[PDB]
This record gives C-alpha cells, structure tokens and sequence, in this order.
C-alpha cells in the first residue's frame, strides 16, 4: 500500500546523503586526518601560513609539538 | 582531488531531481486514491530512466525563434544556476567555505529569472511573453519578501556565514524564536519556484512550451534541483540538526531526513489547493506579507538590543 | 474607540497585528532594563590591542599585571 | 486584465442530431437523446419518454415510473459529481476529481447491471423501462448510499471553507433575480439567485 | 507490536510463490506479489487465483501462461487469452468457477 | 600569467563596455552590461570586497537590469555596419593598449599607466579578527546617521515622484 | 555478427523507452472523452503505466480521438497533429472517430477521422469501456514494441 | 421545501472574532485541507491490476457481435430481416436466398462495428436469438477494414464465444 | 581557485548538456514542417500596472540593499543611534508602502 513509495524516498535519501559524506570524508583525507581548516578572516589564515611555513613539508596540517623546541 | 568533490556534489543532485520526479508522481498518485507508476520497473523504479531516453530522442520542435543566442542561453544560465547554487550548503561542511553565502544564495536568487525573461523572449509568440513577464513580476517580488525575512533571521544569527547557522542553534531551533518568519518564509519559498498553488503558466501560455523535448527537460531539471536546495535552505535555517565534529554522518542523515520531509510537505501541498490568481498572489504578497515582514522586521532588529541577546560577529 | 479596534481587529487582523509588534518593538527597548547589559557587553569586546601606558610614576588605578585587582571586572559578564 | 467583450463561436459539435431523428421512428431515436447530455444520460431518456407518453395518452406502470425516479436521481448524482469536480480541476483543485471518480465508477454500474452498457443505457423508454432490475440489485444501492454522505463531506472540507477556493468564487458572475429570467436561464442559475423554481416541485412528474 | 505480524505476512508472501526465484517471477511478470487460493487452470498454462479477504476486484486474478499457441507470451501477456469458460468467471459474471 | 589575474579581468570587463557602447539592441546591450557587471564583481573579489561585490550581483544585476530588461521586452519589438564597425574600432583601441603597456611597461595618456601587474600595491599586514569593509560598511548607522537621513528621504521622494508622474492625469 | 546485433539491442532499448513512457494529447470532443477520465480514475489509473494525464500537446507522443469530429473541427485536428513530434500515433477510440458511428449519414460530420490524420489502434464501443481503451494503449504499446527502425536503417 | 444555503450571520461578539481572527493568522483550515489529503494517502488505493485483473461485468453487457447455433448445428438465424429494420445506425446490411435444401438462410450478413451503437436493438428484436451481443469487449484492430465484419466472422465470433453466450442467456433470460 | 573551478565546471557541464540535448536527435533524419497563438496579428499594448509594480521592486529592493548590513551593524558601540537608524529605515520603507497603498498604486496587481 502507501510503502510501495518507500524505494524512491530511500534511492533519494541515499543521493542526498552522498555529497555530505563525500565532502566530511575529502576534508578529512585531505587534510591529515583532521577537519580542514576554517579561515574565514586575516589572522586565521596568518596563523595557517605560519603553521606551513613552520612544518617545514610546506604542508599546513603536518603540526609541529613540543618536540621541535629545544 | 577537488573535482572529484565537485562531481560528487553535482552528479547525485541529477540523481536525486531524477528520482523526484518519481518521488512526486508516487506520492502524488497515493494521495488521489491510486498508485504511482509500478510496471516500468520494480514499483516504478525505472520510471525516470524510460522517462529520459524517450525525453532525449524526441524531435527537437525547432521554433521560429527571433533570437537563438537567448534561445541556447536560457537553459545555460537556468542549469548553470541551479548546480553552482548547492556549494556554500554546510551538509555540514560545505564545499565552498565562504563568509557571505546566503547573500550569495540571495544574489543568485535575484539573478535567475534572466532564463524566465530570455525565454519569454525568444519565443516568438507574444503570450509567452506575457506569461514571462509575469512569471518575472511574481518571482521578484516574492525575491523581496526572501530578502527581508533572511536580513531578520540573519540578524538573529549575527552574521552571514551558513555554518553558523548550525551553531547558533545548538540548544533549540529557529523555528520556536521565528514561527511566524519560519511560515512566511516557506510560502515565499514555494512562491519562487512556481509551485502550487503559485503556478500560472500551467492555467490560462507558457514561456518554455516553444522548447524542445531536451531543453525542456534541462528546465525541469534546473527547476526540480532549485526545489531541492531550497527544502534544504529552509532545512538549515530553520530545523537544524545536532552536530558532532566526529561523526558528521549523524548531521547528513538528520537534516537529509529533514529536507526529504520538506520535500514531502511541497508535494503534500501541490494535491491540496486550488490555484491562486495572479492578483490574488500579488494581493497577498504586498498587503499582507510586507507589513507583518516590516513589523518582524522591527521587532528582530529591536529584540536582542532588549534582551541582551547580541549575537557574536565570529 | 473599543468599537473602532474590534472593528479593525474584525476586518484587517494582519495590520493590527503587525502595528501591534511594530510599536512593541519601538516602545519595549526604553522599558527593559537589559539594554544596558547589551551596552557593556559590546564594550567589553576586545577587538584591539590593549597597548600599554608609560609609567609616568603617579597611576594608582592602572594595573601592573593582567591579573591585579585594579582594572575593570567582568563578574558581572561571567553571572549575568 | 479585465474582459470587456466576451464572442464564444459553437459549433464545433453540431452532429446535426435533430435532421437525423425526422427519417427514424420513435424507438430509433431514444439513443440519440443519451448522446446530447453524456453525463445525465437516464435523465434524457425520461424527457423524450414522458413527450412521447404524452401524446400516446398512456401512462407508464407504476413500478416503472419509481425505477424512473430513482435512476434519475443516481444520474442526478453523476452529472453534480462531474459538474464540481472538473470544475475545480479546471480552477486547480484537482484532488477531489480523483475521490469521487471512483463513486461515479460505482454507480456506472449500477446502470450496466440493468441495461447492459456503463453509460448510454438506453433504458428508459417510451412506456416504461426495457427491463427489470434484477435480483439483488436494490441492495448494492442501499449500501452504496449509505456510505455516500461521507463522500460529500471529505469534498466540502477540501473546498467549501478553504480560502482560496472562495477567493476564486465569493464574487463571480453574480447575475439579478430580474435578468436571469430574461435570459432564459433555469435550473442552479434561477435557483443560486434566489429565484424559489423547481419543475419537481411545481410542474411534478411520475 | 503489530509490525511484526506486517512483516510475517510479508515473508509468507516471499514463500508462498515457492521461494526467492518464483517471487521475483512474479514480481516482474505480474507487478503483484500477493498469494491466494488456487481456483484452477486451463489447458493452455493460465492459472486461476482467488483471495476472498481483498476488496471487490482484487479478489479473482488470473497469472497467464508462459507459451500459448506457439507465442512466447513472458512478456507478452494480453487481456485476450483468457477462454469464455474462464472469462465468465474471472469478470465477475458468476460466483461458480 | 596568473599574476596579471585582475587585469585579465579588467580586459573582459572593458570588452563588455564595447558589448554596448556599440548599442545594437537592447537585450544584447543588457546581455552585455550582465557580462561586465559580473567581470567587475570578480575584479572587485579579488581586492577583498566581497559584500561590494555581492551587492553588485544583488542589487545592480539581479535589481536594476532585471527591470531594464523587463521595459525593454516591452519595446523593441523583435523581427548592423556601424555596430560592427565601431566593435572593431573600439576592439583594436583596445588590443594597441594592451599591447603597448606590455610591451614597454609604463605608458600615458592623461595619466601616466604602469605595465606591472596589480599585486605590486597590495598590502602585507593583517586586518585581524574582523573585514575593514565589512565594518566600514556597518559603520552606516553609527556613524551616517545625516546619510541614512537623506538616502531614506531621497527614497520615499522618489516612490512619490514615480507613482506621480506615470498617472498621466 | 556483431553489428546486427548492436543494433537490434539498441532498437529494443529506443523501443522500451519509447514504449514505457507515452504521454498522451486527448481530445475532449464528446462522451468518449468522459470515459476517458474514466479511464484515468482510481480504478484504472493509467498513470501507472508511465501513461500522464493531460499531457501538452506540444511535448505529447500519442493522440487520442475521443469523440465526434464535425467539419467546423477537422482542420483544427490536423493543425494539432501536424504540429506534434515525430515519432507520434493517433488512437480512434468510439464509433464516431472510427466510421461516423450514429452520425455516419450527417451533413457536417466527417465519416472516420482517418481522412485528416492516419490512425495506428481502431478502439470500438460507444463508448468503449474504460478496460477496452486501456487494452488499445496496451497493444499500442505491443505495437511500438515490435518496431524495426535501426534494423531497418543498418539493413538498407 | 426550501433551505437557504449561505444565509448565515455570524457572531460579532469577541470569542467568535478572535477565532476567526487567528483562523486566518494561522491557516486553520488549510492544515484541514492537509489532514484530509494526510489521512486519505494511507488509505489502500482502489487500483486493479490489469489485464491480471478485470472489473466486474453483469451478464446483461453489450460487447462484440455474434451470429448463435441451434444445438445442432443449424444456425439460428431465418433472414427476417428484423435487427437490419430495428438497427438505428443502419450498421446491419442482410442479402438472402433459399439454400439447396430449400430452407431460409442469409447469404450476406454485414455488421458496420464502427457504424454500430452497440445498442442491443438487434438480440431483443430477433425472434430466435440468433444474433447475440456478447461479453467480448477487448477486439481493438489495427485496421479499419477489421471492423467490417461479414457472416463468417460473425459465425466465427459466434462458434468461439457459445460457451459463455449460452450461460449469459439462460441467466438472463427470465426478465426479458 | 576552487570556486572558480566549480564555476566552470558547472558551466561546462550545462553547455554540454545543452549541445547533446540540442544536436543529438539532430542527426536523425525526419521530414520539416511549414513556418507556422492567440494574439498574432494584433500588437502588444502597454500596460502600466506591470511597469508600476517592476519600479516599486526595484524602489523597494534599494531600500533593501540599505537596511541589508544590520548583522554587521548590531555589534556597535553607539546601540541607541544605531536602534533609531535602523527603526527610522523601516519606518521609511512602511511609509512608502503605506503611500502606495493610500494612492491607489496596487491596483489590478494588488
Ligand atoms: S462513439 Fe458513442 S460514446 Fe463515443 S462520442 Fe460517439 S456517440 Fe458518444
Ligand atoms: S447494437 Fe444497435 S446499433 Fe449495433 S447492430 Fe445492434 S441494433 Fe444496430
Ligand atoms: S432478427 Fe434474427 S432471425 Fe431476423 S434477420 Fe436478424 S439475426 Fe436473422
């Protein structure tokens, strides 16, 4: 009866579902395993090209610790 | 690597506008007391793929146009529209993170109904023109009512950035503090893309009937995927969802439920009503929505100044 | 004037509601008393740099340390 | 946008019916009668019949003439259920022409089960009607009629106080008492201008 | 919960067409997966089904043959194959089959 | 060749000016102001205005030229040399420019124009944790109070001005 | 070989797509048009066969003559035919649209309307039920099935 | 006798106005509207599935023509000419002459079926049931010419469909 | 750099979409149709009320686009100037729609 409808809203929900797992997953891939970087004004991303200019692999999500310190 | 972002955004969103048009002859059909489409496919599921090949080996019409560069660019800008304004969507990161992208999405919003007015005009019959021009007047309009209600909400918000909006409504939704913006937003919603009981090329012409079977079809799709994201517009604004930086598939299943709801209730209110008058739209917008947006309006800017409730800039 | 509001209330309910909550909106800001707090709370943002002063040798109510007691406070931010 | 001058142009179905009924009996032309009115079928035989009983100076049995009653008033039924709901398919409500289609489905047969065909029955004739209702028909009446006054009401919810549907109606062609005599109007158009008219009421039949 | 007794129902329905294969036949031969009582079958291969618990129409149904006079008829089916012995019954003409 | 991005757009954008500058009809003449609206949007983008830009997009593009195209698909009722001509004219012009400004880098003609690309006057700091334009712009009340007076009184002059004068009576 | 068969693939999927998604431009002449909405009711629901309701004309495959066509309509069908995409077909359902059927002997009424428009399906009645029309839009189905175009096409 | 439909005042008092007032602040009766649509889509549609399924018939229906048999072999039909006198669309043409055993039989019997009303004139004005409507109602052709049908498609018609017009007329017979 | 790829992706797509719904069926071989609406023959006549309703947006969209910073503009310092600023921008923007009304300006297109 009314569930015969259910197969379209399932192949519908599947295809919604898709973009936002696929972006979570490339940022996630993309940026070492961690979310990326959100760097909505001039001082974030000071602090970004700080962080890729300090790893020294030119990557910003390679993060240097306390071990580079003497 | 961000291409294949981008086809992941792009290509499920023809999926999902295919299998609307299912969707809806289904749940249209299940509401009038008979079934929807079930012998194509396995209930009906190979309905929207018989649906294209028979769309895309049609004869084209070939009008008399008086221009054909509006004639081709009306699908151009109608689908280019539609497909670049899903990126700034935080589900529940967005493709394009930007710091203004509702005024982004207002902007397109202003800047579709060049296809309307390019195809109304290419058509060289005059009533479509008509039709045009006043499909353009209905869309503008309910484009300002679009404007004040998110200047309110936004100003509830504290900035415009759209991954905000999940944020500040961690603890409850917008839907409780906006009830009444939260109605006169989806109905102008639904009056901007034409739907029931909003649309009036299909009562007494249209302005895409001189289109062939194909750029038909690239209308319908771009109409469709214009439906979709404003479901999921409304979705974010209003009914947002709880977020886990961890597992970002509890808020792509919580909102996707959500926006396939939203999606329900258009077509829910598509097989309810009779269809309005062009006057009567005209007469509901701008004397009884206006006023009472003026007055929200009034009320949302006056509202946290009271209460203390001053949003953060950041 | 009680016959002219259920009249008007009658006939046109959409413009006494909305002239209804615009002059909520343009009388409830001079009755509340949490305007105030909204004041102090959008100065106490500090979007600056707070640069420090010279020491001439004569300022009792300037701190030495972030963590002094002199200084304004911000309890009252902290508990509203 | 206003209407200033209104010209309908008909005749794109003049059969030329009523040449055609000059060079055939009086049986021979009972048929034509279901084809003018398609959807108040029996209600058109009974017209024809009761001219023709007339000037026959015979009256119908009275069993017949409580057949002909009742099945005008099922095909009364049929043609308001057609006349409301294609009129608001045509205005936009087009849920409510799919509910009680399948009412007017239930009733068709009713008129196959006595004459043979869903809709040009061909039943009522001069004298009476061609044949009996057979056994067990009346029952299947009762419970369909039983259940109807539902019907009516899931279609004046939808309609009757919705707003957009009185906006559409609540102030078109409004026609006076006085003018809608000389226009020769009849039926609903002298009834919904208050106009007291029935030909049930005051020029009565079987 | 009376889910449960919905998806039992279900599952009688899947085993009741003789399992996965003979459901999915009919599923894509008939758009209709219900079971019911078998009636009969004539002498061309169409066999005749009745359910007295549906609803007037849906009570008597027919699954036609796979070959009938030399015509592969999988896919193929028509409303004409039935014969008048059957077609008095299944059109709802008598109760007597 | 990515530097010189700005001023790439800069050629697009006074491309679009000879789009209709030439005038040869109103849709094509709307079609082309669409075109350089939106190349100025981009230019204006990559100097960090970004409000400006979407009010640009917003309220020029998708406000005022909607309502030029909607009078004009009541005029000009559908069915040159000159268009074509001065296109030409204007295209070539154009192109010397181009051409002399990189081939010898600083070039005159009421002012003196350098040849080097728009990144050079860019600044190096930081604005830190908020756009200076963004405030710059909500300084509009705070600050504009007499601007909001006369923009708003300028407004409601001519909503009064435009009903009038189009009665005819 | 291989491109007989490529081919003949490719004409059984042009054919099922053809076939599996008819929208129809009815003609609401006369009674054959009410058993037409009949037909489209609940009961019947030819919306389940991918068959719309009410489709335009100017995006509709197939057109169905339902009812009387007079002299006054005639060329106003053959507009309305020759102004509709290829590949297209025209279902007579009634005696009317057939042969004339009660009006065969009229002055002003064309006897057939397969002198303005060439017909693929006959559909008799008057009217024919809802099930003899949708038994016609089956077997016009069966017969857009059984078509042969690129075997044609590669053959010649 | 008479009813006065829309003749209603309504209540000027506060209650009933501000009821009205928040009606149509709220959309009362439009979430009406969707509740009727709500409950009527989990209702069990009345769709058949057809041709698996076919709607009920009274075995008074008019369908597809057929020329019937005595339970002999001798068909029915005596050439009065009665259904060609009775028919109103003239779709019946009827030629006779004595066959060789000198009894009265049709030589041509054409039936026009897209002339034909399907009335049912002709199987109530033959007086030995010759010709007969029968059940028949799915025979769509492809041609026009296929709907002329002469005697032996009507004999045809009639040796293919005997055993359920036999069973329809010893139903129905008893209220003719 | 990402938006602008996106952009031309999305504008690549569209025109190839448009060219294989424009040209495919175009290689098919059919036969052409002669060059032939209610209001043929007869000119388009002018109507004011559109033309009204098209100016009054655009009035009412300016307005829009200076009441649009409010967001930015409610994190002042001077909140009792920027309160009357924006109220008197609304009150404005009702006047307007509140003359309009007065003077029979929504009429036909109300
Ligand atoms: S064939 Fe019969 S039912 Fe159909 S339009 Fe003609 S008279 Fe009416
Ligand atoms: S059913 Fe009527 S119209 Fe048809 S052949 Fe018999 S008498 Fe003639
Ligand atoms: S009425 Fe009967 S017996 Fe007489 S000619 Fe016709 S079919 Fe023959």
């Amino acid at each position: 009866m009314w569930f015969e409808v259910l197969p379209g809203i399932a192949v519908m929900g599947v295809c919604l579902f898709i973009p936002g797992m696929a972006t979570a997953r490339i940022h996630r891939f993309s940026n070492g395993g961690r979310e990326k970087r959100v760097a909505h004004y001039s001082y974030q991303w000071y602090l970004m090209e700080r962080d890729r200019r300090v790893s020294g692999v030119n990557r910003y999500y390679v993060s240097k610790g306390l071990e580079n310190i003497d | 690597m961000f291409m294949i972002n981008v086809l992941t955004l792009i290509i499920p969103i023809l999926l999902a506008v295919a299998f609307l048009t299912l969707v809806e002859r289904k749940v249209l059909g299940y509401m009038q007391f008979r079934k929807g489409p079930n012998v194509v496919g396995p209930y009906g599921l190979l309905q929207p793929i018989a649906d294209a090949i028979k769309l895309f080996i049609k004869e084209p019409l070939r009008p008399a146009t008086s221009s054909i560069s509006m004639f081709i660019l009306a699908p151009i800008l109608a689908l280019t529209l539609a497909l670049t304004m899903w990126i700034p969507l935080p589900m529940p990161y967005p493709l394009i993170n930007m710091n203004l992208g509702v005024l982004f999405m207002l902007a397109m919003s202003s800047l579709a109904v060049y296809s309307i007015l390019w195809s109304g005009w290419a058509s060289n019959s005059k009533y479509a023109l008509i039709g045009a021009l006043r499909a353009v007047a209905q869309t503008i309009s309910y484009e300002v009512t679009l404007a004040i209600i998110l200047l309110s909400v936004l100003l509830m918000n504290g900035s415009f950035t759209l991954s905000t909006l999940i944020i500040t409504q961690e603890q409850v939704w917008l839907i409780f503090p906006a009830w009444p913006l939260a109605m006169m937003w989806f109905i102008s919603t639904l009056a901007e893309t034409n739907r029931a009981p909003f649309d009036l090329t299909e009562g007494e012409s249209g302005f895409n009937v001189e289109y062939a079977a194909g750029p038909f079809a690239l209308f319908f799709m771009a109409e469709y995927a214009n439906i979709i994201m404003m479901n999921i517009f409304t979705t974010t604004l209003f009914l947002g969802a709880f977020h886990n930086p961890y597992m970002p598939e509890l808020y792509t299943i919580n909102f996707t439920i959500k926006s396939l709801l939203l999606s329900i209730t258009f077509l829910w209110i598509r097989a309810s009503y009779p269809r309005f008058r062009y006057d009567q739209l005209m007469h509901l917008l701008w004397k009884n929505f206006l006023p009472l947006t003026l007055a929200l309006c009034m009320w949302h800017v006056s509202l946290p100044i009271l209460l203390s409730s001053i949003p953060p800039q950041t | 004037v009680a016959a002219f509001l259920k009249n008007v209330w009658a006939k046109e309910p959409v413009l006494v509601a909305s002239f209804a909550i615009a002059g909520l909106a343009v009388i409830l800001p001079t009755l509340s008393p949490y305007t105030k707090y909204s004041l102090m709370i959008n100065r106490a943002t500090p979007y600056n740099y707070p640069v420090p002063l010279r020491d001439d040798g004569n300022m009792p109510d300037v701190p030495s340390h972030p963590q002094d007691p002199q200084g304004p406070s911000l309890e009252w931010l902290k508990r509203l | 946008e206003m209407v200033r001058k209104c010209d309908p142009h008909i005749g794109l179905l003049h059969r030329g019916t009523e040449k055609l009924i000059e060079y055939k009996t009086y049986l021979q032309a009972l048929p034509y009668f279901d084809r003018l009115d398609y959807v108040s079928m029996m209600c058109n035989e009974q017209a024809y019949s009761l001219a023709v009983e007339k000037l026959l100076n015979i009256q119908p049995p009275p069993r017949a003439q409580w057949i002909r009653v009742l099945f005008g008033e099922i095909t009364r039924l049929l043609n308001h259920i057609m006349a409301v709901t294609t009129h608001a398919l045509d205005i936009g409500a087009m849920t409510p022409f799919f509910w009680m289609f399948e009412e007017r489905e239930k009733m068709f047969e009713f008129y196959e089960r006595v004459s043979g065909a869903r809709m040009h029955a061909a039943y009522v004739r001069p004298g009476g009607v061609h044949q009996d209702l057979p056994l067990g028909l009346m029952d299947d009446i009762y419970e369909f009629s039983k259940n109807f006054s539902l019907r009516i009401d899931e279609l004046e919810e939808m309609l009757t106080n919705n707003r957009i549907w009185r906006n559409r109606t609540v102030d078109i062609g409004v026609v006076t008492a006085e003018d809608a005599l000389n226009y020769g109007f009849s039926g609903v158009m002298l009834r919904g201008s208050g106009i007291q008219w029935d030909l049930r009421k005051t020029q009565p039949y079987d | 919960m009376e889910l449960l007794q919905v998806l039992k129902r279900g599952l009688q329905q899947v085993s009741g067409h003789g399992g996965l294969r003979g459901y999915l036949r009919v599923l894509f031969r008939a758009n209709d997966v219900r079971v019911g009582t078998l009636v009969g079958e004539d002498k061309y291969g169409n066999k005749y089904y009745e359910d007295n618990k549906q609803f007037f129409g849906r009570h008597r149904w027919v699954i036609y043959t796979t070959e009938m006079n030399g015509k592969n008829t999988f896919w193929d089916v028509d409303g004409s194959m039935v014969p008048p012995e059957w077609h008095r019954w299944l059109h709802c003409m008598t109760d007597d089959p | 060749m990515m530097t010189y991005i700005v001023f790439i757009l800069s050629i697009i954008f006074v491309m679009g000016f000879v789009g209709f500058s030439s005038k040869p009809s109103p849709i094509y003449g709307g079609l082309g102001l669409i075109v350089s609206g939106g190349v100025g949007c981009g230019i204006v983008l990559n100097f960090g205005g970004s409000f400006l830009g979407l009010m640009v997009f917003l309220i020029y593009l998708g406000g005022m030229m909607v309502v030029f195209g909607y009078t004009t698909a009541m005029a000009t009722e559908q069915y040159n040399k000159v268009v074509l001509g001065t296109f030409i004219t204007g295209l070539l012009m154009e192109f010397l420019m181009v051409y002399y400004v990189l081939k010898d880098k600083e070039v005159e003609i009421v002012f003196k124009f350098n040849g080097m690309g728009d990144w050079v006057i860019y600044d190096t700091g930081d604005s830190g944790f908020f756009s200076e334009e963004a405030m710059g712009i909500a300084a509009l009340y705070s600050y504009g109070t007499w601007l909001v007076i006369v923009t708003g009184w300028s407004l409601l002059i001519g909503v009064v001005v435009i009903m009038e004068i189009t009665r005819g009576n | 070989s291989r491109g007989e068969y490529v081919v003949a693939k490719l004409d059984d999927l042009i054919n099922w797509a053809r076939r599996s998604s008819l929208w129809p431009m009815t003609f609401g002449l006369a009674c054959c048009a009410v058993e037409m909405m009949h037909m489209a009711a609940p009961r019947y629901d030819m919306d389940r066969f991918g068959v719309v309701f009410r489709a335009s004309p100017r995006q509709s495959d197939v057109m169905i003559v339902a009812g009387t066509l007079t002299n006054k309509m005639a060329p106003a069908l053959r507009k309305v035919y020759d102004q509709m995409p290829e590949p297209r077909y025209v279902v007579s359902m009634g005696s009317c649209a057939n042969g004339g059927g009660y009006y065969h002997y009229s002055y002003s009424v064309v006897r057939g309307c397969d002198r303005i428009v060439p017909v693929d399906i006959y559909v008799p009645g008057c009217p024919p039920t809802a099930e003899a029309l949708l038994y016609g839009i089956l077997q016009l189905q069966k017969k857009i099935k059984r078509e042969k175009r690129l075997r044609i096409w590669y053959r010649r | 006798t008479y009813k006065y439909v829309n003749l209603r005042e309504p209540s000027m008092d506060m209650k009933s106005v501000t009821d009205r007032a928040a009606q149509t602040l709220l959309w009362t009766e439009l979430i009406r509207g969707l509740g009727m649509t709500l409950s009527y889509l989990f209702r069990e549609p009345a769709t058949i599935n057809y041709p698996f399924e076919k709607g009920p018939l009274s075995p008074r229906f008019r369908g597809e023509h057929a020329l019937r048999r005595y339970p002999s072999g001798e068909e029915r039909c005596i050439a009065c000419k009665l259904c060609e006198a009775v028919c109103p669309a003239q779709a019946i043409t009827i030629e006779a002459e004595p066959r060789a055993d000198g009894s009265r039989r049709t030589t041509r019997y054409d039936i026009d079926m897209t002339k034909c009303i399907y009335c049912g004139f002709c199987q109530e004005a033959c007086p030995v049931d010759a010709i007969v409507e029968g059940p028949n109602f799915e025979f769509s052709t492809e041609t026009h010419e296929e709907l002329l049908y002469n005697k032996e498609k009507l004999l045809n018609n009639g040796d293919k469909w005997e055993a359920e017009i036999a069973a329809n007329i010893q139903a129905d017979y008893l209220y003719r | 750099m990402n938006l602008m790829i996106t952009l031309l992706t999305n504008f690549t797509l569209a025109t190839l979409l448009v060219t294989i719904a424009f040209w495919l069926p175009q290689l098919n071989v059919y036969s052409e149709k002669t060059s032939p609406d209610p209001m043929g023959s007869a000119r388009l006549p002018f109507s004011m009320k559109f033309f009204l309703v098209a100016i009054t947006f655009l009035l009412f969209d300016l307005e829009i686009a200076l009441l649009l910073p409010l967001p930015w503009a409610s994190q002042t310092t001077n909140l009792n100037t920027m309160l009357t600023m924006a109220l008197l921008l609304i009150f404005l923007l009702a006047v307007s729609l509140a003359y309009e009304w007065t003077q029979k300006g929504l009429e036909w297109t109300e």
